RNA sequence: AUUCCGGUUGAUCCUGCCGGAGGCCACUGCUAUGGGGGUCCGACUAAGCCAUGCGAGUCAUGGGGCGCCUUGCGCGCACCGGCGGACGGCUCAGUAACACGUCGGUAACCUACCCUCGGGAGGGGGAUAACCCCGGGAAACUGGGGCUAAUCCCCCAUAGGCCUGAGGUACUGGAAGGUCCUCAGGCCGAAAGGGGCUCUGCCCGCCCGAGGAUGGGCCGGCGGCCGAUUAGGUAGUUGGUGGGGUAACGGCCCACCAAGCCGAAGAUCGGUACGGGCCAUGAGAGUGGGAGCCCGGAGAUGGACACUGAGACACGGGUCCAGGCCCUACGGGGCGCAGCAGGCGCGAAACCUCCGCAAUGCGGGCAACCGCGACGGGGGGACCCCCAGUGCCGUGGCAACGCCACGGCUUUUCCGGAGUGUAAAAAGCUCCGGGAAUAAGGGCUGGGCAAGGCCGGUGGCAGCCGCCGCGGUAAUACCGGCGGCCCGAGUGGUGGCCGCUAUUAUUGGGCCUAAAGCGUCCGUAGCCGGGCCCGUAAGUCCCUGGCGAAAUCCCACGGCUCAACCGUGGGGCUUGCU
């Protein structure tokens, strides 16, 4: 009625969290922050209920202002704190990392990875606005942004990938949205399923674009452009599931 | 406008014929039940299977195959129908091999309580083991992997066999229908 | 029971077509509960002994003019505590209420002394039976489901340190010897000492010994002792008792200053004192020696205003038919008596007493009065002065009231009088009627209320017939009512007889009910007693009053008397026009 | 009584051990958590000082309890992670007042 | 179980309605042992009135103080200041509406807390609580003087923001009144370099900008009641031009122009109603309901209006009217439980004025932690559901389905105790001890309809009777005893919905004589429409993308002894829209 929401029943929470909906009443609502609702859950219900270090979450607070946990490279204190897709949890002290990437069922998971790719987040680069100096900001799916110049303002397109060292943010590896390119979709019925490129289709009026992809075993399905989500010119390169 | 728990037995349309009647009556004598409500519920377990059978006899695939085939590992589970059985089995079982899948009636078998109404109050009592578990509901349906795993628990008198009652059980060593 | 009441404001009989007699059952089957009359303005009439309620006036009334209101019975509860097979039964008990301080204000005869022994463990409920000798364990399983089952379970549990000041003074001064500062000492545990004496101006009794203290000293000593003893629950039964306005005020100070993280329960009767001192009051409401029912926490100014009204509008009782009214309205002389005992001079300055007109004393807690009336019984022989005519037919009533007689009260009031019962006597259905004793005749004494005591004892003592009554706090422990039909009883025998009276009291209301004449004492508390001649009422009223500085403002449609506020404009006023007790 | 551990994993975030273990009382009531503890730090030559036990449960027809038990590193550890209700019931604590 | 049965006759066949028989909801009589699980319990009448207590506070690492520790370190206390209090919680009055659902849009908008990036924190000044002196007033509340600080307040400049004009065309987009670059004229106009540590570094922080996120606002398409014994309605009404206003588009408002807009495919008016997910029922088609859980909406005695704030026209804040109530020193002041408990009253019709922040979460806080009648935990209750009990075994007898006796066993339940359990407790669970003890009714008994050629009483009375009907001296039909049948911790009664009912008929009804063909014709809309060829591809069909929340439904598999319940996964559901 009156203003926003501070609240979220546990019930009518998101379908891609492995939250025991009915268990108790309430859940975690999460801040604003990098990713959306959609794709994101709390950094309470991972380090509580996904890798079970805490039956509680007086001793997850805890755990988290003490600043054992990161996400890309950084200590996050608050539980709230949004995790979303392909970001990078680590945990030197039991010196493991996980990426947050969506399941087949739709849902969010941890998939466990190493130092090296632990240092590597792939980011969507999703819009691309002209900021005063005459600077180019790139503004990408993790709600992050980066500024580049008007010289390789060409080489950074909207729907393409920026491989970025995280505690840093330097970029590497500009992967772009081509035929061929290697996709891995986020959202949608085909959701953790990736392939090669194949078409592009358009839709006149504020109708989506669709890509077709073809997967490894040779099929040939569609989804939309931005849930097509590139992670290697020609291989995944970022090991996905 | 919301759930609101459902009983999982179904009474009869009418409650007063006399065929009914009569065969309910031999039923629940022969297989030692306190309740109507019991047997119905037995009753309504092999409706339900019918139900689903028919359904798939009537389904196509993809699923409708999924499930025929969870029907019969299901059934083939509870030791309803054997491994090689089809929809047609389904439709040929009976309340009586549900009945005959209770716990009370496989302790009147497996020579154990020499009387279904001494097999119901030695369930009751805490007598009876199912894979080391207690179980106290002689309702339960045994399935055919647990049903070689009855016995006496091991903190029943029962077990010692010096045991009166025992003696007697075992006096009269005897299996078959029930 | 529930019947019907009619506003009379709202009600129109011209422009309503009779809805109510119309559609009632009672006035269709031929009976009459609601009828016309000209008592009133042409208008209805609700006879409660024929309305069952049901509301159909009430729904039929176009100007909703009728209201179902409830009438209290002895049917229907839970009952707590039966005394006897057909003594006296209670209905439900107050909560103490862990921080806040709880009033207890009822009437006499009801149950609040009961209340307080239950739920200071002196007694056990006996729900049903008077016997049936269970204790502690069934009263608990009982009380099950309750708030007031964690109270005795703690209680009960002995979790609970609780203290006690009872109603009879007398009973408890038979059990403590010493003298007041060493008694104090020894029964501190918190170290306020200093504290309660600068409170209740214990300094002159400081060093007097208990056997010979006056009522409100004695009173001041067990109050004080209550409040130093440690505990989590602290009762006081009928505080203001034989005291005196200011002293009372203090003590209601003394009370809510010192304490203030415990349950505190209070039964007192004096409003003034209730509406200071209590945050909440229970009222309890019945049947005075038959059945008590107690009533929600109602704020002390609305709870007392209920009471007075009857009414009590969260249970929709009405408890009594009509409000409290706070009415309106030489034979012996002597000399100036000089008397000293060990210390406490005293000089009294002669009067004359006309005919049987009555004389009231007033004066502070610590002069004079009771030795006054001592002398005058005889029990004390002056240091010089008599009083002529000696040697007259005399009666007595002192301020050391408490029950020791083992008969009823029938042999009571035989061995005190024949007209104290014959009801061929005009003093009969005058005293022992107005008063309810008839009642009571069937009752032992030593089971009684302190009210219904005092009642006994003035009755007695106004049916031997004699020529000087002489009555000591006979108001102490009744409540206003009461106050005032006793009164009018004492004017009435004592005109019939026309005899000489001398109420001593603190009840101004008393005083200027009746007392045609007074006498003031002054001086020094505890050291010098300096009465004067019979003065009129309402100077010696001001001058009671210009001493201690304390002022009353009356109203004017009821004459409630309050006490007004120190310094307050109306304190001021009323000093500088010397109209102290308006 | 017989212990038999089914699993025992650290927790180097909060500094623990937890330990998840069977209580087989054939015969027998269900034990209590002074007689746990000191058969637990036998066979595992732990720190009572330290070792806290969360729950001992006992189910339906068994005679074979589940618990629940935790063994920190210091204890302050323990003192800070651990709930005093926790601390009170295995007697670290007597209450505070 | 895709069902029938009884009733119109002297008998028959029909039509047709009534009734039985089934399930669910609510009240209710008699009766009642236990456990577990759960989205149950003042919704139906009074969105009627309310006694009392509690329901939103937190930060001492923002600031100055007051006190206690002999002081130090430290502890406490309020006050100023921040943040929050606009969430949560309750109820369904109003509302037939873009309120709701769903698809979409906002290039027509706001967004404190949060994230990222990029930058900045310069120079001054001031007051006032707390405290001290004195108070006033019945209270509620409140005055004067003195003193002081700040992450309080003000100012200045620099950044920045907004408008307009000109032109360049670097960005994104499906598309530029957008962003960006340069230049002009202007108006508005920040900031706390504050605090703490292991202090030369770190932590928590302040301001601006760009974006995002979160939460909303607004628009649109589609979609979902009744009434014609409501037929014309609308006058800023429909549109336009120009403006104002708004966060923002907009007749939202205004001035001026025109005559539009809606409507018989039913407008307008009236009636009823929160909407949905869902629920009940039924073979299904369908009929009905839309309290409880989630989502949305609205409201906080009725009505109207504002302040502050990112956000309110604000349930536990403000102002007025109406209406009612409370205290009062009669001068004045205060309250509206549709929050939890609890009461009054209304009614046929619903609990304890309990325990705890231990879990889940929210707010505050660097944090530890604190608070939360949310939530959780209990208790009360024939709310729903699952699992059970009221004994079992032998021999012997009986008026042998069952009972009685004689012996033996067990102890789920009962009693007592110990451990675990719990925030604490209780329950439960494991164990010990004692003992068949501690535990069955309600209805019916002529036919429908299972069950009495029994007995006693009454005697057209009393009474029963869902319908048929029984009863007027042999009553299987009333009352009772004995017996028996049905269900059974439940069984009956009343009302309501579905079904029965092909008595609303699309599936799937009938209209000579039973209810029913306009008196007959003509014709408008509507509906139905001959054959071939060509085209289109709107309906239609297939395939595929995105959506149609979760719970609920089906299935399997797992965990509480199984189950109910819960979880994992598969499928379905949402009328669908695209
Ligand atoms: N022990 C008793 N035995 C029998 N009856 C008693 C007993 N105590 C009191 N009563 C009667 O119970 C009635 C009320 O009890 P009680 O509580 O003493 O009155 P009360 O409220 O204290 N009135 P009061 O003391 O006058 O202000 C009295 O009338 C007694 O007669
Ligand atoms: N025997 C005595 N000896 C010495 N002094 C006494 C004695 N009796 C009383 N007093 C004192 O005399 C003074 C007044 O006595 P008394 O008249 O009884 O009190 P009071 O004025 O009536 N006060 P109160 O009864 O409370 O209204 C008190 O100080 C008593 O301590
Ligand atoms: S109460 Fe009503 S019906 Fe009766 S006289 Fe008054 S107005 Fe008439
Ligand atoms: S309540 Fe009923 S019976 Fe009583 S007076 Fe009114 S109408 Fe008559
Ligand atoms: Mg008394
Ligand atoms: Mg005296
Ligand atoms: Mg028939
Ligand atoms: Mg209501
Ligand atoms: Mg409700
Ligand atoms: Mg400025
Ligand atoms: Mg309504
Ligand atoms: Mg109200
Ligand atoms: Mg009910
Ligand atoms: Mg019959
Ligand atoms: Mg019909
Ligand atoms: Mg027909
Ligand atoms: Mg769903």
């Amino acid at each position: 009625r009156k203003g926003a929401k501070r609240h979220l029943k546990r019930l009518a929470a998101p379908d891609q969290w492995y939250i025991s909906r009915k268990r108790y009443k309430w859940a975690v609502r999460p801040r604003p922050g990098p990713h959306s609702m959609k794709t994101s859950i709390p950094l309470l219900y991972i380090v509580r209920d996904y890798l079970g270090y805490a039956k509680t979450a007086r001793e997850a607070r805890k755990i988290l202002n003490e600043g054992r946990i990161l996400v890309d490279g950084r200590v996050r204190r608050d539980y709230k704190f949004p995790v979303g897709i392909m970001d990078v949890v680590s945990i030197p002290e039991t010196g493991e990392h996980y990426r947050v990437l969506p399941n087949r069922i739709g849902k969010l998971v941890l998939h466990p990875i190493s130092e090296k790719e632990a240092n590597i987040k792939p980011l969507r680069i999703s819009n691309k606005r002209m900021v005063k100096g005459a600077k180019v900001q790139l503004n990408l799916h993790d709600g992050s942004n980066h500024l580049v110049t008007v010289d390789d303002k060409d080489n950074y397109r909207t729907a393409y990938t920026v491989l970025m060292k995280v505690p840093d943010r330097e970029v590497i590896e500009i992967l772009p949205f081509d035929v061929g390119a290697y996709v891995f979709v986020t959202r949608g019925k085909n959701v953790a399923r990736k392939g090669k490129i194949v078409e592009v289709r358009r839709f006149p009026m504020g109708w989506p674009d669709v890509v077709t992809i073809e997967d490894e075993n040779g099929e040939l399905f569609d989804t939309l452009k931005e849930y097509a989500f590139v992670v290697g010119k020609e291989k995944p390169e970022i090991s996905l599931p | 406008d919301p759930k609101r728990q459902r009983k999982k037995y179904e009474t009869p349309s009418h409650p007063w014929i006399k065929e009914r009647l009569d065969r309910e009556r031999v039923i629940m004598r022969k297989y030692a039940l306190k309740n109507k409500k019991e047997l119905w519920r037995h009753e309504t377990q092999l409706k339900e299977f019918r139900r689903r059978a028919r359904r798939l006899l009537a389904a196509r695939g993809k699923q409708a195959e999924v499930e025929r085939v969870q029907l019969l590992q299901r059934l083939n589970r509870l030791g309803l129908l054997p491994a090689d059985a089809v929809l047609d089995d389904v439709l040929s079982l009976t309340v009586e091999d549900v009945l005959d899948r209770r716990l009370q009636t496989i302790v009147y078998k497996k020579g154990l309580a020499r009387t279904p109404r001494q097999a119901r109050q030695l369930i009751v009592h805490g007598h009876i083991e199912v894979n080391g578990q207690i179980i106290r509901s002689p309702g339960y349906l045994v399935l055919k992997a647990e049903e070689d795993t009855i016995t006496y628990s091991k903190t029943s008198p029962f077990a010692r066999e010096s045991h009166p009652e025992r003696m007697v059980i075992e006096q009269a060593k005897q299996g078959g229908e029930a | 029971m529930r019947v019907a009441v009619i506003n009379y404001d709202f009600c129109k009989p011209d422009k309503c077509n009779l809805e109510c007699i119309n559609f009632c059952p009672v006035d269709r089957s031929g009976g009459k509960a609601i009828e016309l009359s000209e008592i009133v303005k042409g208008k209805p009439v609700i006879y409660e002994e024929t309305c069952i309620g049901c509301g159909i006036c009430v729904k039929k009334c176009p100007y909703e003019a009728i209201s179902i209101v409830n009438l209290p019975d002895e049917l229907e509860g839970e009952v707590i505590h039966r005394y006897k097979v057909n003594g006296f039964k209670l209905f439900g008990l107050p909560t103490p209420k862990n921080n806040t301080i709880l009033g207890v204000l009822g009437k006499n005869g009801v149950g609040k002394t009961t209340v307080l022994k239950i739920l200071a463990g002196e007694i056990i409920p006996n729900f049903g039976d008077p016997n049936s000798k269970v204790g502690k364990d069934e009263v608990l399983k009982r009380f099950r489901g309750k708030e007031i089952y964690n109270y005795f379970k703690e209680l009960y549990s002995n979790e609970l340190k609780i203290v006690h000041k009872i109603q009879y003074v007398e009973y408890a001064s038979k059990f403590l010897k010493g003298t007041v500062n060493e008694i104090l000492t020894k029964i501190d545990e918190r170290g306020k000492k200093d504290e309660v004496k600068e409170l209740l101006n214990m300094t002159n009794l400081w060093n007097k010994d208990a056997n010979i203290l006056s009522g409100g000293g004695l009173q001041r000593l067990l109050v004080a002792a209550s409040l130093l003893r440690e505990a989590d629950v602290y009762i006081f039964d009928a505080p203001s008792s034989y005291l005196d306005v200011r002293e009372r005020m203090n003590m209601a100070k003394a009370i809510r200053e010192l304490l203030k993280n415990k349950y505190v329960i209070v039964v007192d009767h004096d409003l003034i004192v209730l509406d200071y001192l209590t945050d909440l009051i229970h009222i309890i409401y019945g049947e005075s020696s038959v059945y008590g029912r107690v009533s929600k926490s109602y704020a002390a100014r609305v709870g007392i205003n209920n009471f007075l009204k009857g009414y009590l509008p969260a249970e929709n009782m009405k408890i009594r038919p009509d409000e409290i009214k706070f009415m309106l309205k030489t034979k012996m002389k002597w000399t100036k008596i000089i008397k000293k005992l060990g210390d406490f001079q005293l000089v009294v300055d002669n009067g004359e007493a006309k005919e049987g007109e009555i004389i009231g004393i007033l004066g502070p807690n610590g002069i004079g009065k009771t030795t006054f009336a001592r002398i005058l019984v005889g029990e004390i022989t002056a240091d010089e002065g008599s009083v002529t005519p000696e040697k007259q037919i005399l009666s007595y009533k002192p301020q050391r009231i408490f029950p020791n007689y083992d008969g009823t009260v029938q042999q009571y009031l035989e061995n005190a009088s024949k007209d104290a019962l014959s009801t061929s006597s005009w003093f009969f259905e005058e005293v022992t009627k107005r008063l309810n004793l008839h009642r009571l005749l069937e009752s032992n004494v030593n089971d009684l209320s302190g009210g219904e005591l005092q009642k006994l004892y003035i009755a007695a003592t106004l049916a031997k017939e004699a020529d000087l009554y002489v009555l000591d706090a006979p108001s102490s422990y009744l409540d206003v009512e009461e106050r005032y039909i006793v009164a009018k009883a004492i004017k009435r025998v004592t005109r019939e007889r026309k005899a000489v009276t001398f109420i001593i009291d603190h009840d101004l209301s008393i005083h200027d009910y009746i007392a045609d004449r007074i006498i003031v004492f002054k001086g020094e508390p505890e050291k010098a007693g300096l009465a004067t001649s019979p003065v009129t009422l309402k100077t010696g009223m001001n001058e009671f009053l210009r001493e201690l500085e304390v002022t009353f403002r009356r109203d004017a449609e009821t004459g409630r008397p309050r006490v007004n506020k120190i310094g307050s404009y109306l304190d001021r006023v009323q000093k500088e026009r010397g109209d102290y007790y308006s | 009584m017989e212990i038999k551990v089914r699993e025992m994993k650290e927790n180097r975030l909060l500094g623990r051990k937890e330990i998840y273990f069977d209580v087989i009382h054939e015969g027998e009531a269900t034990p209590s958590r002074a007689d746990v503890k000191g058969k637990l730090v036998a066979m595992l030559d732990l720190n009572p000082e330290t070792v806290v036990i969360q729950y001992i449960r006992s189910y339906f027809g068994s005679r074979v309890s589940r618990g629940y038990a935790k063994a920190y590193e210091s204890k302050e550890r323990m003192l800070y992670i651990e709930p005093e209700y926790v601390l009170v019931r295995d007697g670290i604590i007597k209450k505070e007042e």
